[PDB]
RNA sequence: AUAAGGGAAGUCGGCAAAAUAGAUCCGUAACUUCGGGAAAAGGAUUGGCUCUAAGGGUUGGGCACGUUGCGGCGUGCGGUUAACAACCAACUUAGAACUGGUACGGACAGGGGGAAUCUGACUGUCUAAUUAAAACAUAGCAUU
RNA sequence: UACCUGGUUGAUUCUGCCAGUAGUCAUAUGCUUGUCUCAAAGAUUAAGCCAUGCAUGUCUAAGUAUAAGCAAUUAUACAGCGAAACUGCGAAUGGCUCAUUAAAUCAGUUAUCGUUUAUUUGAUAGUACCUUACUACAUGGAUAACCGUGGUAAUUCUAGAGCUAAUACAUGCUGAAAAUCCCGACUUCGGAAGGGAUGUAUUUAUUAGAUUAAAAACCAAUGCCCUUCGGGGCUUUCUGGUGAUUCAUAAUAACUUCUCGAAUCGCACGGCCUUGCGCCGGCGAUGGUUCAUUCAAAUUUCUGCCCUAUCAACUUUCGACGGCUGGGUAUUGGCCAGCCGUGGUGACAACGGGUAACGGAGGGUUAGGGCUCGACCCCGGAGAAGGAGCCUGAGAAACGGCUACUACA
RNA sequence: ACUGGCUGGGCUGGGCCUUUCCUUCUGGAGAACCGCAUGCCGGUGUGUCGGGGAACCAGGACUUUUACUCUGAACAAAUUAGAUCGCUUAAAGAAGGCCUAUGCUUGAAUACAUUAGCAUGGAAUAAUAGAAUAGGACG
């Protein structure tokens, strides 16, 4: 994503329990242990994006550098709107079977998901989403990977 | 609904209890305890409906009052006490011991066992870790917790319990080539040897077993009950849990009937 | 009373829901308690499951921690100076979590004098009003103290002026409405400089 | 100019008097030549004191040399300050706490409204000194 | 059991409807009525109104007994049965009904690494010092039942006077060592006497919670053994779990109108010796901190509900879509309070209006495909004339619990 | 009671070579084939053989994606179909039976539901992506 500055708000944003002003200097490879930026890997064969490791953004809803875990069902859909702030709307299509007429009909549903600043998503992109804890009234999913465009 | 329920309506009880649909409107409603409500064997049902020792309900609670019968070596004083898989009930006065174990048709049956070897059990571990103060501990399927275990023992294994001192005498690893019995699902009573295990990331793996008659079958890991690697430690009931189909079942009943008379 | 269910809201399509059931014992709410700085006053409340909570109405002291050294001493609170949520809360001297406050530096200065044998933030030398010296009854202390001073390091320039005045800025990290405690740590460095830049401009 | 209770029972007839009245925010029917009716009808707020927020102007931005006595220039050549620093200036709008004999467009200034019928389309004009109207005029139409 | 017949015309063949025929765990009604196995029944119209009687209490050898209570007469503190009453638990389970309700309830399938949890079952807590000491061979005041004296036509209404109990209420000490971090009286420069703290609960800050190919080279600080006296080396403690966490757990500096770490009760009768009311010693009721389990509960992912367009755009006054900081709740969350963006659903039927609509398992009718019913014995949800508010308690927004209004009485 | 046979008919495959055949690592485990000592009469049980390395197991790395179909797991008691037992038959019920017993023994099954969700094999039929300003594949 494109963010001009990290601190552009009334309060100060910082990762919880990450001590940042230490008198003694020690260099460690561990992300959060030594006192530098913290990150981990969610799993399910999903690789942490490179932009996360060196980025400076602060987010309490991103699956990376955040306090949210990815667990539950994993879904796919079609992106229809990405012009609001830190939230996307996805459309999923399927076929319902009517037994009496022995043929199908198409149906669709709309879904809302949270997009991390690590990724940059535009219209007409392939996405994979995973279940998470309630982040809002109608937001319960998080994007994990964006497939290349056709 | 303003709290938890305390009554269980007859015609809704588990099928393997074998309760007649007539002669009353209610069921024993086993009390809370160490075993799951869905798959348990109430002591009143076992004593009255299987052994036929007590005619009806009224004297059933009188029978326990003399403390003659005990389970797992410890006396229990509630009539609706949930007994379960592998549990051993001991009656000193008559001189025999019973273990609650599934038959080949998926219900509890009476099974005589010898007194000298009927004094130990074995159960699967649910989770292993260190508790307060750094002391490791494990909990089995019958709510037995034991601290300071063998560090090689891991989750999903089974451990042999003395039942008198609660010490870890022996254990069985969970791997291919072991002999297991299924404890949940439709495949009740089968006995097989673990062939191989393939896991799916995200939970709910499946395992494939094979019967003595070259049959093949699969079941969830939560439903497998390993009782040995070879020469199972416990004494299996008649039929060894092989589940011959109806063709041989029909052949054998007339075959033994004609042989006897 | 107050209810915290979502039934009375309206669905995301704009539809209006219909009456379903009366209010339930759970999903309830409680009257907020606005903590203020003054003589201590705490009330007990019997919460769900038979436990208890503590409504804090007035407090005057709490634990605050110095980051690098790692010491926590009980002291008194001077006043609240900033709150990211609402400005009217700030001046009325009402205290909640994540409230920037100002604290007395006497206990920390005395502990600093005892732990390290050097003076911190003294521009009263022009007045010489409170000059006093006590003979120290040993010689083994200097090698340990100079080792600590030469190893640990020196304090940043921002913090001694605050100790000279005797007041320090801090951020509350406790839950006054939930636990009845005002706890935090003294804030310093670039994170301090952000607040100093915002406070007076 | 003011009047207890009733509120047009007075009278040819509500003649005279009373009631509503500024600004901000809600809400607004039948009918219609779709422009109106509409300020329709009908409701809420309005002081003092102490604060917060928003709406502007002016002057400054790198090297590399040559005249003129640290400065105005002459130039050549890079970057768009992740917009900073100082000074100057009137009013208009929104929000909060406290306060009072619940009062606050405190004097002045300042629309009563609704349901229908007859008649002329409307604005306009005339009997100066008893009649301002349904009378006259008007655009439109038709004829010689 | 995959079936048809009568009716337009002077006569004929068709489309087309009217009539006949059969089933119904489908209701009402008429005539008639001997026996055997089983037995539904004020749902439909009025979720309209109710006289009368009942529907929730409870004791063991084992919480509290001075009944001017009975019965015996081994217990001069008692010992049986024990009225009454205090205390503990249940009374939130059962039973009835279907008014409202059209993504609401519900069904199948997932989840709680986002919470509470009576009871049952299994494990589990050196009060370091306070308070030399308060007594530890054991702390301190009320109250019931009760005697006796009253008020009102009236109730499961009560006053004042005199006594006494707790497993009611309120306080409070006794079986060890090692260890840890500060301060250090002391000076020789290496060291060293001594002081204090440290169970558990609560809240905040900080540290550890390792990996999974190897070989050198210095520099600074700068360890032993062997020893030739220059040196040769150099070898090296543990560290759990999930697909995934700030997880389980450990350590440091402090804090608290602040918990717990046992002043309870009864039936069976033994051992030692310095022989004193001396010491030690076995089975069970009523508890108690944390973990595990059981009965669960609240939220939560996906798909699936009748007719209607003479319902086509809806939502944000006074949250409608999302971001940030907080408050509140057992916890997440526009649930609420402030600031900043302008969003969200729809012809793939949104929104609204009707329903003589509780949903499902399922009933009736059959070649197959279907049509229709489902208040009602099984599961889930809601209600007790209509609205709201609340105490006790783990659990209630309870009505065989209380408060207030409206209508009846 | 009942065995052989028939280049019997197939039927389901499982290997091959045809320009195609089948990705990949580590670790465990571990036989076969030849041979050995001793037993014996050219190999074996020894195996505490070595030139070994079928097959398996536990773990790493990649593979167009849907629709579709086969086989599994999970899923309610009751009900429907349906097996057994002469309540004197039957509607029902899950009971009972056996010489003579101061005893023994069994049943109380099974398939379907069918929408959505979770795995496995097949790769026709119906959609989708890939190298053209090479921004393409390999060492
Ligand atoms: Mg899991
Ligand atoms: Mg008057
Ligand atoms: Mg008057
Ligand atoms: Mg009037
Ligand atoms: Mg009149
Ligand atoms: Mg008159
Ligand atoms: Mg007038
Ligand atoms: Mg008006
Ligand atoms: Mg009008
Ligand atoms: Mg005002
Ligand atoms: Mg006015
Ligand atoms: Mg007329
Ligand atoms: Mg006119
Ligand atoms: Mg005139
Ligand atoms: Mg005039
Ligand atoms: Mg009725
Ligand atoms: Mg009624
Ligand atoms: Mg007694
Ligand atoms: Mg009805
Ligand atoms: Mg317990
Ligand atoms: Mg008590
Ligand atoms: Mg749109
Ligand atoms: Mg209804
Ligand atoms: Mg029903
Ligand atoms: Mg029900
Ligand atoms: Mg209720
Ligand atoms: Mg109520
Ligand atoms: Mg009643
Ligand atoms: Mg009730």
């Amino acid at each position: 994503a494109t963010e001009l500055t990290v601190q552009s708000e009334r309060a100060f944003l910082k990762q919880p329990h990450i001590f940042l002003n230490s008198k003694v200097k020690v260099k460690s490879t561990r992300p959060g242990k030594g006192g530098r930026r913290w990150y981990k890997d969610v799993g399910l064969g999903f690789k942490t994006p490179k932009t996360a490791i060196e980025g400076h953004y602060i987010d309490k809803k991103c699956p990376f550098t955040g306090m949210v875990s990815i667990r539950g069902r994993i879904l796919t859909g079609r992106v229809v709107s990405t012009k609001m702030h830190r939230t996307i709307i996805i459309r999923r299509e399927y076929l319902h079977y009517i037994p009496k007429y022995n043929r199908y009909e198409k149906r669709h549903k709309n879904l809302a998901a949270h997009v991390s600043p690590a990724f940059r998503v535009e219209e007409g992109d392939m996405v994979v989403v995973g279940q998470c804890r309630p982040l809002s009234k109608t937001v319960r999913f998080n994007v994990l990977r964006v497939l290349p465009r056709t | 609904a303003r709290g938890p329920k305390k009554h269980q309506k007859r015609l809704s009880a588990p099928s393997h209890w074998l309760l007649d649909k007539l002669s009353g409107a209610y069921a024993p409603r086993p009390s809370t305890g160490p075993h799951k409500l869905r798959d348990c064997m109430p002591l009143i049902v076992f004593v009255r409906n299987r052994l036929k020792y007590a005619l009806n309900y009224r004297e059933t609670k009188a029978i326990m009052m003399q403390r003659l019968v005990k389970v797992d070596g410890k006396v229990r004083t509630d009539i609706t006490y949930p007994a379960g898989f592998m549990d051993v009930i001991t009656i000193e006065k008559t001189g025999e011991n019973f273990r609650l174990i599934y038959d080949t048709k998926g219900r509890f049956t009476v099974h005589r066992i010898t007194d000298e070897e009927a004094k130990y059990k074995l159960g699967k571990v649910k989770r292993v870790q260190l508790g307060r103060g750094g002391v490791p501990f494990l909990v089995t399927h019958d709510a037995r917790t034991i601290r300071y275990p063998d560090p090689l023992i891991k989750v999903n294994d089974t451990v042999k319990i003395d039942l008198e001192t609660g010490k870890i005498t022996d254990f069985i690893k969970f791997d291919t080539g072991a002999l297991a019995m299924i404890t949940g699902g439709r495949n009740m009573g089968r006995v097989g040897v673990i062939t191989h295990r393939e896991r799916h990331d995200g939970g709910f793996g499946i395992v494939h077993l094979k019967d003595a008659l070259d049959n093949t079958f699969a079941t969830r890991e939560s439903n497998v009950f390993v009782i040995g690697s070879e020469k199972p430690w416990i004494s299996l009931p008649k039929g060894k849990g092989v589940k011959l189909t109806i063709a041989e079942e029909r052949d054998q009943r007339r075959a033994r009937a004609l042989a006897a008379a | 009373g107050i209810s915290r269910d979502s039934r009375h809201k309206r669905s995301h399509t704009g539809a209006k829901r219909a009456f379903y059931r009366k209010k339930r014992a759970f999903e309830l709410g409680r009257q907020p308690a606005n903590t203020r700085i003054g003589p201590k006053r705490i009330h007990i409340v019997r919460t769900r499951g038979g436990n208890h909570k503590y409504r804090a109405l007035r407090l005057d002291s709490g634990n605050f921690a110095w980051g690098s050294e790692g010491c926590t001493r009980k002291t008194r609170i001077i006043g609240v100076v900033y709150h990211p949520s609402n400005n009217e809360l700030v001046r009325t001297n009402t205290l909640t979590k994540s409230a920037v406050v100002q604290i007395d530096a006497a206990p920390f200065r005395q502990w600093y004098e005892a732990h390290y044998g050097q003076p911190l933030g003294r521009r009263r030398q022009q007045k010489q009003g409170q000059v006093v010296e006590e003979v120290k009854k040993s010689k083994s202390v200097e090698k340990k103290q100079a080792a600590r001073f030469a190893a640990h390091g020196k304090v940043d320039p921002a913090l001694e002026k605050q100790f000279e005045a005797g007041r320090l800025y801090a951020i509350i990290s406790s839950r006054p409405g939930q636990s009845g405690r005002a706890d935090g740590y003294i804030l310093e460095g670039e994170e301090l400089a952000f607040y100093q830049r915002k406070l007076h401009k």
